[PDB]
């Protein structure tokens, strides 16, 4: 039941998101140099029709046949490419059949952020294998022999017995006794601890606040009969 | 291969951070109950001193 | 085998029991093959936590398009280094965090342990039971 | 002989970081494609919530002395 830092993760992610889309320099990025970071939240994750705009110039780009659907066979709903953009995501192993939600614009704004996210890493990846390639045939004949390197790569060492069982392991001799004393008297505090921690944070903060506030106010009263012997205090003691 | 990879990561990442979790805390905790008693120790220490 | 090929459909090769009694030939090593990408596809479907688990609509059509499938391998690839990476990052943050915990402990019981030894060690006096009286004919001495 | 100290070594190796050192020099992969793959979650939350909690109680005790 804390909402506050939530609104404004999106809106630094809609910042990033913004400065990406601003990176590759879009031809209809004239006229629009929204920068506040709720403005473009709600511009990119509330329905609006730049998006839109944005992303099926973007699903033309990177693969044609979807164009040639639509001026040999013009005509058709908007609906239609809502779900069709919902299934070319789906085989993505991105979203459901049915996430047409998603494509409507009234989906949640973290996971429409995060969706565009893998994408626009998915059109980065694909950009630089086209970028040393010529042809889709070069760039996937290289695609395969630098993938099968890898794999040959991969599994050629002794040494994966450790990223397969990742140990926990960094503690001296002396320790262990001190887990074994009360190894048994843990498995029901993590059950619904993250409220609990967050509001002995609060308080214990509150509680700071107000000790350092009093330690303030009394050394100040302090002082304030002081003041009249801080110049006289600078008779030794022991004389 | 590269979705098999993945999942036995996640699985091997769900368990070491349980595992890291659990024992993190529990050293948190006796930390915290060091701090106590070693508090203790110094208030002692410097009320035996003043008077 | 049988009952695995009647669930599945008719990508999954003719099954005979010549491969059975003759385990050899490179019909043998292309059902082995079969049926181990066919297992793997279904633990992926068994232990697919966070994400959903349509993939199996996905894997069982025959791929016909060039340009979806190398988005899927590279998609597939960047969540493989990202997983790695964000592992590797989690791993040195627990190292870190192990290693400052055990000299803090170190500190803690070093301070406790000569704390301690002083108790036992720098009190061989204790007559504090006049004291706050004694201060009472302090101020009485000061008022005189 | 100077040896390395038992108490401070060479660090826990992980796997992890050292595969990527030994293909980095491989060439398949470089430093920038990790770069903008360097995600910044908050792990540890229990963990971090509670030692920050553990610390400001250890100046509460100190403030309090």
């Amino acid at each position: 039941y804390s909402e506050d830092e939530g609104d404004s993760s999106v809106s630094r992610a809609a910042v990033e998101v913004f400065g990406k889309l601003k990176d590759l320099n879009c031809p209809f990025l004239e006229g629009l140099y929204i920068t506040e970071p709720k403005t473009i939240q709600e511009l990119l994750c509330s329905p609006s029709e730049y998006r839109l705009e944005i992303l099926e110039w973007m699903c033309t780009r990177v693969w044609p046949s979807l164009q040639d659907r639509f001026s040999s066979l013009k005509g058709v709903p908007t609906e239609v490419k809502i779900q069709e953009m919902t299934k070319l995501g789906h085989e993505l192993m991105l979203c459901a059949p049915d996430d047409q939600e998603l494509l409507k614009g009234c989906a949640c704004a973290q996971k429409q952020l995060h969706f565009m996210d893998q994408l626009l890493d998915t059109i980065r990846s694909l950009t630089i294998g086209c970028s040393s390639c010529s042809s889709l045939m070069e760039h996937f004949e290289d695609t395969r022999e630098k993938n099968e390197a890898l794999l040959g790569e991969l599994f050629s060492s002794p040494h994966l017995q450790m990223l397969l069982n990742p140990e926990c392991d960094p503690w001296p001799l002396d320790m262990q006794p001190l887990l074994n004393k009360q190894s048994d008297d843990w498995q029901w505090a993590s059950a619904s601890a993250k409220s609990e921690e967050e509001e002995k944070l609060a308080e214990l903060a509150r509680q700071l606040q107000e000790s350092a506030a009093k330690l303030h106010a009394l050394r100040t009263e302090y002082f304030a009969q002081h003041e009249q012997g801080a110049a006289a205090g600078a008779a030794d003691i022991s004389t | 291969l590269l979705t098999l990879l993945s999942v036995k990561m996640e699985n091997n990442l769900a368990e070491f951070e349980r595992r890291a979790e659990k024992n993190l805390l529990i050293m948190c905790k006796e930390k915290e109950k060091l701090q106590k008693k070693a508090h203790e120790l110094k208030r002692r220490l410097l009320l035996s001193q003043r008077k | 085998i049988k009952r695995i090929s009647g669930e599945c459909g008719s990508s999954f090769p003719q099954v005979v029991g010549s491969l059975f009694l003759s385990p050899g030939g490179p019909k043998f090593i292309h059902l082995m093959y079969h049926f181990a990408r066919f297992v793997a596809m279904k633990y992926i479907k068994s232990n697919s936590k966070n994400s959903s688990h349509h993939f199996v609509e996905t894997f069982n059509i025959k791929p016909q398009d060039l340009h979806k499938c190398i988005a899927r391998c590279h998609f597939a690839r960047s969540r493989f280094l990202q997983i790695l990476q964000r592992q590797d990052c989690v791993t040195q943050k627990y190292q870190e965090n192990a290693q400052l915990s055990v000299k803090q402990v170190r500190n803690l019981r070093s301070e406790c342990i000569g704390l301690e030894n002083q108790i036992k060690k720098m009190e061989p006096y204790d007559d504090h039971s006049n004291m706050e009286e004694k201060i009472q004919k302090v101020r009485s001495l000061w008022a005189s | 002989m100077a040896a390395a100290n038992p108490w401070d070594p060479a660090s826990a190796p992980n796997g992890a970081g050292l595969v990527l050192g030994h293909f980095i020099a491989s060439g398949m992969v470089n430093q920038e494609m990790l770069n903008m793959s360097k995600k910044t979650v908050s792990c540890f939350v229990n963990f971090t919530r509670l030692q920050q909690i553990t610390n400001i109680q250890a100046e509460i005790y100190q403030k309090n002395l």
